[PDB]
């Protein structure tokens, strides 16, 4: 600590006085995260063996909630033509918990691959299906040109190119009839500078990549302030209070000492906040408990030493904290 | 079922002012001894809510838009209102939503509903051992393609009919957040004949419905085949707007005051 | 930026991509902290006077 | 004329004064 002041003052002679050098902080010893039991596992690999998928606006959904999803059967490694992923890989979803999961399957074009993205616009994004901002998964795609493609175009599948307005996330339109396309309603039957909203795939196996079918499977993810029902492959790492730990509670990740308080919360209020809009007190999603968030102790380091020509004795001072280690 | 009542007549839309009504808990965050401000869809203060009533030969059940959000204020004695219906076309062409109050639990189901022109529930034989129990279900004949089902927690409700001024009061707020419905419920005794009393109350959440259906209109499936009559009931429908509340929180977390400025 | 939470960006975007969102959070917080220090130096001159 | 401890959690450190309140009245 005598040399800590030498590098702070950038000199080999330390004059008498008090000088600040570093900042001490208590690191978390363990990780306390608590969520209840797992319900079921999502069909990540069961939708890859389907014979034919739905269209862009027709996407079929199988509802299996409570991530962790199925990590066992994974076809996503080097088995397909193109891999475009966002967020984290599905192998890493075992460390995260999501509320609801909707497995969707649809076929798009070459120029429509770049339009796939959470919270982004596009022809199929706004007018057909939009990815929510809560989706951390990978977008799986493969080239179906050897199957779904037909001579002169395949009109079996359909898609909607135009709509009177953009669709919000998690919204569907199954209507195949003639409705308003642009901003000026033409009152039913096509004409008056409007366009027929429904469209058909023109897939020709002999043209470029933009005109060829690509089977895309996306599992819709949802993340809210609702309490999570699952934690990891392992759950509790049983709580021991009055210690510095790293906690994730109801989706709020932080580091601090967990203590019990007298705070009275409403049954439907999951967690509160302080005047700083930061985590203050939270409730146990698994069982009935009330925990208060106390961040771990930290402060500045003060060095009290006499002159270099006087003595080498050094007194270390911690500001506004109690030392339990020493 | 498909035949409207012979006593059904559209009533004049009278108006009245709601002093503090329209305030609720914006979120689940708890605070104490501080003043928080947030902007959500709210009911403005001192607004004009449409005044409705029901007697034994005048009954009206108009349809109002759900687009900007609505505020439900219902004062009752025997708790006439059994719920509401949500739907766009109000037919089997698309999905619909119902809320049924049996004075035991809450029945919430999303199916394909065949909507009769004048839906109701058969109630008869009130002389010996009335009990005011539901008997006939006229709302829909059949259901199919059910995407949602829910059962709530048990509660208690007073079905006893009384004479004189109203006693019980219930204020509901139904708002859609990005495809999610949230229900607010509060019950307090009041003494009221017509209009609204001056007071303050807080609206606690009840059930959050993760359905995702878009509802452009709501019809009236509440009190009580044209020979059927109606009783005494009254309810209100408000209009929600993206307002801003400044709320006070006490040591117990209850809201003691509400301030929304656009007035003074 | 996308979000003010640091763990939300690191657990979502890529390490090369997250450097763009984190840089927007840093440069925004640099000017806010610099404004407070400048305000304290001006206010301390009135207290010293 | 707690607010102090609430602000100390985000990295705002209030240093105690060298001259306490008891010694001020002793100089006066």
């Amino acid at each position: 600590p005598l040399s800590e002041t030498k590098c702070t003052l950038k000199s080999f002679t330390v004059e008498k006085g008090i000088y600040q050098t570093s900042n001490f902080r208590v690191q978390p010893t363990e990780s306390i995260v608590r969520f209840p039991n797992i319900t079921n596992l999502c069909p990540f690999g069961e939708v890859f063996n389907a014979t034919r998928f739905a269209s862009v606006y027709a996407w079929n959904r199988k509802r299996i909630s409570n991530c962790v999803a199925d990590y066992s059967v994974l076809y996503n490694s080097a088995s397909f033509s193109t891999f475009k992923c966002y967020g984290v890989s599905p192998t890493k979803l075992n460390d995260l918990c999501f509320t609801n999961v909707y497995a969707d399957s649809f076929v798009i074009r070459g120029d429509e691959v770049r339009q796939i993205a959470p919270g982004q616009t596009g022809n199929i994004a706004d007018y057909n299906y939009k990815l929510p901002d809560d989706f951390t998964g990978c977008v799986i795609a493969w080239n179906s040109n050897n199957l779904d493609s037909k001579v002169g175009g395949n009109y079996n599948y359909l898609y909607r190119l135009f709509r009177k307005s953009n669709l919000k996330p998690f919204e569907r339109d199954i209507s195949t009839e003639i409705y308003q396309a642009g901003s000026t309603p033409c009152n039913g039957v096509k004409g008056f500078n409007c366009y027929f909203p429904l469209q058909s795939y023109g897939f020709q196996p002999t043209y470029g990549v933009g005109y060829q079918p690509y089977r895309v499977v996306v599992l819709s993810f949802e993340l809210l302030h609702a309490p999570a029902t699952v934690c990891g492959p392992k759950k509790s790492t049983n709580l021991v209070k009055n210690k510095c730990v790293n906690f994730n509670f109801n989706g709020l990740t932080g580091t601090g000492v967990l203590t019990e308080s007298n705070k009275k919360f409403l049954p439907f209020q999951q967690f509160g906040r302080d005047i700083a809009d930061t985590t203050d007190a939270v409730r146990d999603p698994q069982t009935l408990e009330i925990l208060d968030i106390t961040p771990c102790s930290f402060g500045g380091v003060s060095v009290i030493t006499p002159g270099t020509n006087t003595s080498n004795q050094v007194a270390v001072l911690y500001q506004g904290v109690n030392c339990t280690e020493v | 079922q498909c035949v409207n009542f012979t006593t059904r007549t559209q009533l004049p839309p009278a108006y009245t002012n709601s002093f503090t009504r329209g305030v609720y808990y914006p979120d689940k965050v708890f605070r104490s001894s501080v003043l928080h401000s947030t902007q959500d869809l709210f009911l403005p203060f001192f607004s004009n809510v449409t005044w409705f009533h029901a007697i034994h030969k005048r009954f009206a059940n108009p349809v109002l838009p759900f687009n900007d959000g609505v505020y439900f204020a219902s004062t009752e004695k025997s708790n006439i209102i059994r719920g509401w219906i949500f739907g766009t076309t109000l037919d089997s062409k698309t999905q619909s939503l119902l809320i049924v109050n049996n004075a035991t639990n809450v029945v919430i189901k999303v199916c394909e509903f065949q909507f009769c022109n004048d839906p109701f529930l058969g109630v008869y034989y009130h002389k010996n051992n009335k009990s005011w129990m539901e008997s006939e279900f006229r709302v829909y004949s059949s259901a199919n393609n059910c995407t949602f089902e829910y059962v709530s927690q048990p509660f208690l409700m007073d079905l006893e009919g009384k004479q004189g001024n109203f006693k019980n009061l219930r204020e509901f707020v139904f708002k859609n957040i990005d495809g999610y419905f949230k229900i607010y419920s509060k019950h307090t005794p009041i003494n009221l004949v017509r209009g609204l009393p001056q007071g303050f109350s807080a609206l606690e959440p009840l059930v959050d419905l993760p359905i995702g259906i878009n509802i452009t209109r709501f019809q009236t499936l509440h009190i009580s085949s044209s020979g059927w009559t109606a009783g005494a009931a009254a309810y209100y429908v408000g209009y929600l707007q993206p307002r801003t509340f400044l709320l006070k929180y006490n040591e117990n977390g209850t809201i003691t005051d509400a301030v929304d400025c656009a007035l003074d | 930026a996308i979000s003010s939470v640091l763990n939300d960006i690191l657990s979502r975007l890529d390490p090369p991509e997250a450097e763009v969102q984190i840089d927007r959070l840093i440069t925004g917080r640099l000017q806010s902290l610099q404004t407070y220090v400048t305000q304290q130096l001006i206010r301390a001159a009135e207290i010293r006077a | 004329t707690d607010l102090i401890c609430a602000q100390k959690f985000n990295g705002l450190t209030v240093l105690p004064p060298l001259l306490t309140d008891e010694m001020i009245a002793q100089y006066t």
